[PDB]
């Protein structure tokens, strides 16, 4: 059981990236899963979450630009990131498996997701 | 004479919920200065089959790997019998199993309907029904994934640092 993020790197402001978090031993379809990010020396922020019902929630900072979706062929959670800003530079981190509360608040409660990946760095240059 | 080296010096260790077992069929253990815990039971520390079980737990949980203990680890992850015959060995593995951003790859079981029997292994990932409504394998309120990541960072207190554990039973 593990989550493995990929897709990060460098991108020019205004550009696009797609992150993917491959899940082993964990079925993404029926899971509560979310993407978080942390800029250096700064507080972790929930960016996008999705529940078993397919309902998504986005942080205000990324709404209209990011899309979270489940890839049931690869058993992965994807994050499409458009119109990227230097703002968005951070380590992006995927988590899965609701262990407390409800899926609808996980963007505000990262500890409510039990399983965490290793993170993938995104650096947006101006 | 038993070749324990493959166990103690293995490059990667198992999560405690999916603890590894190796079947094999003693002076080098004492002289190791890296071992921080070394407790033998039912035997004079100074055999048809010996079983070497190995996993990673957190420093303050090593006390649970002993006969007659309780807690998430002893209750839900790895349980020794009251009449245990063997040794428990542990060492701090902060340098191998911690990472600056945090190593989350090691898990333990957080929920279970009953306590493990001695030497029982539970690797199931069934959604845990915390309330009266059945879950049908779907995560949601009162319907929880039963495993939780450890968060190993090298600057954490020693009690929160990762320890590698080897249990030798005879
Ligand atoms: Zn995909
Ligand atoms: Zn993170
Ligand atoms: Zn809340």
């Amino acid at each position: 059981v593990q989550l493995q993020e990929s897709g990060g790197g460098s991108v020019q402001a205004g550009g696009s990236l797609r992150l993917s978090c491959a899940a082993s031993g964990y079925t993404v379809s029926v899971g509560c899963m979310a993407w978080f990010r942390q800029a250096p020396g700064k507080e972790r922020e929930g960016v996008a979450g999705i529940d078993a019902s397919g309902i998504t929630k986005y942080s205000d900072s990324v709404k209209g630009r990011f899309t979270i979706s489940k890839d049931n062929a690869k058993n992965a959670l994807d994050l499409q990131m458009n119109g990227l800003k230097p703002e968005d530079t951070a380590m992006y981190h995927c988590a899965a498996g609701l262990v407390r509360g409800s899926c609808t608040d996980v963007l505000d409660h990262p500890s409510y997701l039990g399983v965490w990946g290793q993170g993938t760095q995104v650096t947006v240059s101006s | 004479l038993c070749p324990f080296g493959e166990v103690f010096n293995a490059t990667r260790f198992a999560s405690v919920y999916a603890w590894n077992r190796k079947r094999i069929s003693y002076s080098v253990l004492y002289n190791s200065a890296s071992f921080s815990t070394f407790k033998c039971y039912g035997v004079s520390p100074t055999f048809t089959n010996v079983y070497a079980d190995s996993f990673v737990i957190r420093g303050d949980e090593v006390r649970q790997i002993a006969p007659g203990q309780t807690g998430k680890i002893a209750d839900y992850n790895y349980k020794l019998p009251d009449d245990f015959t063997g040794c428990v060995i542990a060492w701090n593995s902060n340098n191998l199993d911690s990472k600056v951003g945090g190593n989350y790859n090691y898990l333990y079981r957080l929920f279970r309907k009953s306590n493990l029997k001695p030497f029982e292994r539970d690797i199931s990932t069934e959604i845990y029904q915390a309330g009266s409504t059945p879950c049908n394998g779907v995560e949601g309120f009162n319907c929880y994934f039963p495993l939780q990541s450890y968060g190993f960072q090298p600057t954490n207190g020693v009690g929160y640092q990762p320890y590698r554990v080897v249990v030798l039973s005879f």
